[PDB]
């Protein structure tokens, strides 16, 4: 038996704070430990330029 | 870890309960006031201590019964040390801020038509000779008479109420949240606010627009079984308006503001420049050229302003849309500034240097430094003076990074002296 | 629309005793929209062609349920992201408009379905022009390419319009 | 008559639209309120 | 793709009565017939099931029959019952009398037009039909005859379609009945002739179940039907859902059966654990693998143990990684190698379905064709041929009508049966 | 005791729209059930365990629910049962005069708690005549009851509420405040300012309508109405039509409503809608019982379909539904 929405949610409310949950989930990359930001071009070196 | 959250929500039921059970007994307005004298409260915003069963026995006595967990609901969100002692002046004010933003507004707006003392006081006899008993609407529509209001009223307001002589802002709010208990709704309230207190509207108006825009007031528009498709389709009109309107103010204009105190500030000194009768009024363009210069749009300007309409004449209620704007804050926090503000000196119509501002603050960064001297500076504000309002509204969204009460104590004495 | 209310009976059938089948609107208790034996919830026959109606209402509340959360698709997964946005806009129309597309009125085909068409005022706009008229009028009366979507582009040649 | 049925029907369905906005703002308020229901070691280590 | 059951004898009607309220409450039909479900899912794939009558309510594509009406009465009187369409309770005035030969040949023959006029009915009404679905007990009377009987003659008017059979044969710890090895031994002899794929249990395996795993203090005999049911109605859950790797009964015969007759599975259910212990253990592949290939679960007396996997399949409900699973069937083929066939490269079979049944979280069915069920016919076998030497009941079937040539022509054909499972456990690759 | 208890029912089909009729019985040593069918003379459900039935629910006039179907008792179907139910067949009626409106609550609860069934109740006004005559106040509430032992039993009520209660006995008083009190005529509500609360027929036989408005009368609120009425299912259609897709259990709604008879009552105070809909909590009980554990709906509801009371949620339609309950239904 189900005890209904509330107490599903809880349980999986209760359920991340394992470390299997943090490091291995369904289908994702496991989250980051600090914020990061990605540039709006993008990661990586911008290609150096040179004169015409 | 929800009982707290259950706790929360009976605490809110108790305020709505004890507002009711109070003001529908013997004494129907004065019903807050005579809990507030019972209680023993002798100071408006005073840290006095009392123990539980003194307070309960006073509810008691008032006319309000609460069994075991009522009693621990209240004393979980009222007691903020543990000792088992607790301050009453907070639930007075949960139950004198209940009310909706319309009311807050004009009940707000009838205080600064007084004259304030040096200590933020209001004389009586300023106040009996101000009320107006022949425009109430009880007796307008004659089922009692002048001298029957006139009398329960001198019987409110009397010297062995109040020795002193002397009304502070608390009892006023008291009584005014009192008389609002009794009325049906909003509509009611301002009619009785209009025609009791005169002096809070500047300009008259015929009797043609006014029976128009009470015929238009959202209360009056409401279905029936014999209705016509015309008139069906009037009261969809109006819901229709009214809730677009409060959804595209909570949806879109709150982010914008409540991100920064500063944002808060500098809106609130736009709105206030315009002003140059100092009631709470603007035009049309006024507004809108405002809120252009602040990143806020509307889609459709006449019929988004009909809703903030509350005088009639075509104006715009700024008062009642930064009540709408912004969130009400608990009233723990309310008392906690409101101890701050006693440390003022006041002027003739209720307003503080903000030179008394500048040398009670001490910030830590130096972020929080620039962003305070940026949003109180000494040209920017309007006659080098400033209302409570303006305090509370930069103080609303820091107290939103906060849960617990304590810790809203702990930043105030930090950022703070004295209070 | 939402609830229905143009499936079910109205008036004036009701005060002329009118049955079923001269019109074959299926709302008499005992007669359904039948596709293949069953009805269009089931994957049965015509159920795409009665699905594209402009009439058609899909019996689903809007206040979601539990097993609707917790019974989800691989396939729906990796598609919510586009239907959360795609869900915000859809055309609607008013009760009148509803009883002339359920008594189909104005159709040039049994299946013409011209308020489902966006081009349906320029069209309105646009009959009864004649070649003449169009190209005989008063006589008094009557850029450097860019290629690529890159934003660069257009602003480019908005700058060069300018 | 059908014409003013339809003038009726009207108003009913903007009736029904106002009411599912209110139950499902409600009902998204309500599962925000479960959110951060968590004790932290900190508070624990402030009691000690 | 809809299937259409048929139920015989007390046994196939009592676990079908429970099979039926299994599909009807995953389906959200109510008792009356209306549906009351909760997700668009549940309507989609109605169809495979039920048909649907005027209004609301669905039918389900059912025949019953038996011999004496007194469980069919039981079965019509009971909460579910009403959903079951008049026109298809079939029955006589007299009883099977535990006898093969009376089942078979005298009141059988005089029943069976009648059953085959409505499942042609039924059959005729589809728009495409898949296999045939039906439930007796080999060690009855009725169950037996005219279970054999009827499966006979639809694989004579559906050749093209599949033949699916559950059944449940005696054992020799716990009889019922005295006579079981002549009607087993005649009903085996009739099924590896005619049917596609026959699935076996024992009720020894059953109260096993109960008694060491669930530790329910009193089973009844509505248990080991539901447990039955579960099975029953999981091995379909391909047909009826959507999923990342379908799969359908004709692929499962495709990939289990390598050769025509060796077509007798064993069957599990693997999330079976009491209510003190669910709060100690989470769901998991992992987890779900071990109890499926774990001896405790399965539902025959004869052990994985002492014989080697052919082909084996399992059937996974639930949002998983195909990464685990794959993993996983690999592991347990590589570490337990001298368990599986060596001439076939990849013994086990995998499909992945999205909708779990109601209250798990995951669920996996487990279908095995291991040599160890040789043991199980031996044993009804040697029984037989303690009976036969000495004529002990047979004047009875003899009174009937056969000649005793039938009762040396079953046993050989067990037996050749026996023989050709134990030559590939014991072979070599050469 | 008993030992057998015996009553006809029928059952209104929604799909055939026919009324059916069967034979209940219920065995009282062990408590189990079983059906016939009275048309053909054949078994319709054996005997099976049903613990949610009590002896004590079983009455005329009464409605149960076993597996999924709505019965309604109509007749006793056997002699035993009829003799022991030869009395509790006479119609009263208690008063409730001006002082005891306070108190009314309690005195509902305490006639559930002594086996009494009420078949009907309003509040009215009456006419001088009948207030000379009886002894009553102009304004009371009037409940029209039947029980075993009922006049023995109401006696109880001079004493635990003093001066409150008038209780009548006489078959004509009885008739006279029948033909009077109750059917077409006037109400009492109000047409303005108001909200609606509706108690379910499940609540109404399990008998938590004297809690509930008790509970009502405490948080502070005024009642200005009160009756009870018997929905018929196109009336049930047309109370509900702003929920119909909005919310997943309309259809359910529907038969509930229409099921049993309902009581409806009226309330007054200040923003009487959003009270009354904070007081009653939100529309799931699951909700009610992790976050809100004081609201009615909490102590007397079960799911989304059964959750005790009903109460109106926009305020555009509390006068249509105060004239629906209280006009259309009392008047024609
Ligand atoms: N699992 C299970 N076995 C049953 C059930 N009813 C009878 N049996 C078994 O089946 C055998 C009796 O066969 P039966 O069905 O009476 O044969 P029939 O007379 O031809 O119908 C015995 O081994 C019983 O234990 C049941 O509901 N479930």
């Amino acid at each position: 038996e189900t005890g209904g929405r509330m107490m599903a949610l809880m349980e999986q409310q209760l359920e991340r704070a394992y470390l299997s949950n943090v490091r291995r989930p369904l289908g994702k990359v496991p989250a980051a430990m600090y914020d990061v930001q990605v540039p709006h071009s993008g990661f990586g070196i911008p290609s150096e330029k040179s004169e015409s | 870890l929800y009982a707290s959250r259950a706790k929360h929500t009976r605490f809110k039921s108790i305020v709505q309960r004890t507002r009711r059970l109070l003001c529908n007994g013997a004494s129907g307005a004065n019903g807050i006031r005579k809990l507030s004298r019972g209680c023993g409260i002798a100071v408006d915003s005073g840290g006095q201590s009392m123990e539980k069963a003194k307070f309960v026995e006073a509810l008691e006595e008032s006319g309000v019964s609460l069994d075991s967990e009522d009693i621990e609901a209240i004393v979980h969100v009222l007691d903020r040390s543990g000792d088992g002692v607790l301050d009453p002046t907070d639930f007075i004010a949960a139950l004198r801020r209940n009310l909706t933003p319309l009311k807050l507004t004009w009940i707000t707006r009838v205080w600064y038509t007084f004259t304030q003392s040096k200590d933020g006081s209001v004389y009586i006899d300023e106040v009996l000779s101000s009320y107006n008993a022949a425009g109430h609407p009880d007796v307008v529509q004659n089922i009692r008479s002048e001298q029957g209001v006139r009398s329960e009223f001198e019987a409110a307001f009397s010297t062995t109420t109040n020795p002193d002589g002397a009304i502070t802002r608390q009892e006023f709010e008291q009584y005014c949240s009192g008389v609002a208990a009794l009325c049906a709704n909003d509509l009611e309230f301002l009619t009785l606010m209009r025609g009791v207190w005169p002096a809070s509207v500047r300009t008259p108006l015929d009797e043609e627009t006014m029976r128009t825009h009470r015929e238009q007031n959202p209360c009056n528009m409401t279905f029936s079984s014999y209705q016509t498709a015309a008139e069906k389709g009037a009261v969809t009109d109006v819901r229709t308006t009214v809730a677009v309107v409060d959804d595209i103010i909570l949806s879109s204009h709150r982010p914008v503001v409540i991100q920064s105190p500063l944002a808060v500030r500098q809106l609130s000194i736009a709105l206030r420049r315009q002003d140059v009768q100092r009631n709470f009024f603007l035009s049309r363009e006024t507004f809108l050229e405002v809120l252009r210069g602040h990143r806020l749009y509307l889609k459709d300007p006449e019929s988004a302003l009909t809703v903030l309409d509350t005088a009639g004449d075509g104006s715009v209620d700024y008062l009642l849309y930064m009540n709408l704007l912004l969130p009400p804050l608990p009233p723990a926090r309310l008392m906690m500034l409101e101890r701050l503000w006693e440390l003022f000196p006041k002027d003739t119509c209720g307003t503080a240097d903000v030179i008394e501002l500048h040398k009670r603050f001490s910030a830590e960064d130096g972020e929080e430094q620039d962003a305070f001297l940026t949003a109180w500076d000494v040209r920017q504000a309007l006659y080098r003076r400033f209302t409570f309002e303006e305090i509370v509204e930069w103080h609303t969204p820091l107290s939103a990074m906060f849960e617990l009460d304590n810790d809203f104590e702990t930043m105030l004495k930090k950022r703070w002296d004295f209070s | 629309m939402i609830g229905g209310q143009h499936k079910k009976e109205r008036i004036s059938e009701r005060l002329q005793n009118c049955q079923n089948q001269p019109k074959n609107r299926c709302y008499l208790p005992g007669t359904q929209l039948l596709t293949g034996g069953y009805s269009t919830k089931t994957l049965q026959g015509n159920w795409s062609e009665e699905r594209a109606d402009a009439g058609y209402y899909d019996g689903k509340a809007i206040v979601p349920t539990h097993l609707s959360k917790i019974w989800t698709t691989e396939y729906t997964v990796m598609t919510n992201h586009a239907m959360k946005r795609a869900q915000e806009q859809a055309p609607v129309f008013d009760q009148a408009t509803l009883v002339d597309i359920v008594d189909r009125n104005h159709r040039a085909y049994p299946t013409h379905q011209p308020h489902l068409d966006p081009q349906l005022p320029k069209l309105k706009e646009e009959a009864f022009k004649t070649t003449m008229r169009t190209s005989f009028n008063h006589p008094q009366e009557v850029v450097r390419p860019v290629i690529g979507n890159t934003p660069a582009a257009q602003a480019r040649a908005i700058i060069m319009r300018f | 008559l059908d014409l003013v049925r339809a003038k009726h029907d009207d108003a009913l369905v903007a009736r029904r639209q106002r009411l599912a906005a209110m139950l499902l703002r409600e009902k998204e308020e309500h599962e925000a309120m479960l959110n951060n229901l968590t004790e932290t070691d900190e508070q624990r280590r402030d009691r000690l | 793709r809809e299937i259409v059951c048929v139920q015989a004898g007390q046994c196939g009607n009592q676990i079908g009565s429970k099979f039926w309220e299994v599909i009807s409450d995953e389906h959200g039909v109510d008792p009356t017939g209306t549906y009351q479900g909760d997700s668009d899912l549940q309507l989609e794939r109605i169809n495979v099931y039920f048909d649907e009558a005027t209004g609301g309510r669905y039918v389900p594509r059912s025949v019953l029959i038996d011999l004496e009406p007194g469980t069919m009465d039981s079965v019509r009187a009971g909460p579910y019952g009403q959903i079951f369409r008049p026109d298809n309770f079939i029955f006589g005035q007299s009883g099977a009398g535990n006898n093969w030969a009376k089942g078979h040949y005298t009141e059988g023959a005089e029943l069976i037009d009648s059953v085959l006029d409505v499942c042609c009915k039924e059959a005729e009404s589809c728009d495409c039909l898949q296999g045939f679905q039906i439930c007796h007990s080999l060690g009855g009377g009725t169950g037996s005859g005219m279970g054999t009987l009827l499966i006979s003659k639809l694989r004579e008017q559906y050749p093209d379609r599949i033949m699916m059979t559950f059944s449940i044969i005696p054992s020799p710890k716990v009889s019922d009945t005295v006579v079981e090895p002549y009607n087993t031994t005649l009903s085996v002899h009739q099924l590896v002739e005619n049917s596609d794929e026959s699935m076996c249990i024992d009720n020894e395996a059953l109260y096993d179940i109960c008694f060491r795993t669930l530790k329910l203090t009193t089973p009844t005999f509505g248990d080991l039907n539901h447990l039955v049911s579960a099975v029953v109605s999981g091995v379909t859950c391909c047909l009826r859902f959507p999923g990342q790797l379908n799969s359908d009964l004709r692929k499962l015969a495709v990939n289990l059966v390598p050769f025509p007759r060796l077509h007798f599975f064993m069957m599990g259910f693997a999330p079976l654990t009491s209510r003190g212990s669910q709060q100690y253990r989470g769901l998991s592949v992992p987890e779900l693998t071990q109890q499926m290939f774990d001896a405790k679960n399965m539902m025959q007396a004869a052990d994985p143990r002492h014989g080697r996997y052919l082909t084996a399949s399992a059937l996974f409900r639930g949002r998983m990684s195909t990464k685990e699973v794959d993993e996983q069937m690999l592991n347990v083929q590589n570490k337990n190698s001298s368990y599986f066939i060596e001439w076939i490269p990849n013994n086990i079979k995998s499909s992945v379905c999205d909708i779990p049944p109601k209250g798990l979280k995951m669920a996996v069915t487990f279908i095995g064709n291991n040599t160890c069920i040789q043991e199980m016919f031996r044993r009804v076998g040697e029984q037989f041929t303690l009976m036969f030497r000495r004529k002990a009941f047979l004047h009875w079937y003899t009174g009937e009508g056969m000649d005793e040539m039938e009762f040396t022509e079953a046993e050989s054909n067990m037996n050749d049966l026996v023989s050709e499972y134990q030559q590939y456990q014991d072979a070599t690759i050469e | 005791a008993l030992e057998r208890y015996a009553f006809k029912v029928d059952y209104c089909d929604p799909q055939a729209n026919l009324v059916r009729q069967y034979l209940l019985l219920y065995f009282a040593e062990d408590s189990t059930i079983e059906m016939h069918d009275l048309k053909t003379k054949r078994v319709f459900l054996k005997r099976c365990a049903y613990p949610s039935l009590t002896p004590r629910e079983l009455f005329i006039g009464a409605t149960v629910g076993v597996f999924s179907r709505s019965l309604k008792l109509v007749d006793y179907g056997d002699e035993v049962t009829r003799r022991h139910f030869s009395g509790s067949e006479a119609e009263f009626v208690v008063f409730i005069q001006e002082g005891g409106l306070c108190h009314m609550g309690s005195i509902i609860d305490r006639m559930h708690t002594w086996e009494l069934r009420i078949t009907n109740i309003r509040l009215v006004d009456l006419p001088d005549s009948l207030c000379r005559d009886l002894g009553v106040s102009r304004r009371c509430v009037a409940i029209l009851f039947k029980g075993s032992n009922a006049i023995e039993k109401v006696g109880g009520l001079s004493t635990e509420f003093p001066n409150m209660t008038v209780v009548v006995a006489e078959p004509s008083d009885v008739n006279s405040v029948r033909g009077a009190a109750f059917g077409p005529g006037g109400t009492t509500a109000v047409m303005k300012n108001c909200s609606v609360c509706v108690i379910k027929p499940h609540a109404i036989m399990s008998g938590y309508q004297g809690a509930i408005i008790q509970r009502l009368i405490d948080e502070g609120f005024h009642i200005t109405a009160l009756g009870m009425y018997s929905l018929t299912v196109a009336d049930a259609e047309d109370f509900l039509e702003v929920y119909n897709g909005v919310v997943p259990e309309y259809q359910r709604l529907v038969e509930q409503m229409s099921s049993g008879p309902c009581w409806a009552v009226q309330v007054c105070a200040e923003n009487s809608v959003s009270a009354l809909r904070a007081i009653c909590g939100p529309h799931d009980p699951d909700v009610c019982h992790v976050l809100f554990p004081h609201t009615i709906r909490s102590k007397y509801g079960v799911d989304r379909t059964r959750n005790g009371v009903h109460c109106t949620d926009l305020e555009e339609d509390a006068p249509l539904e105060s004239e629906f309950f209280f006009s259309l239904l009392q008047n024609a």
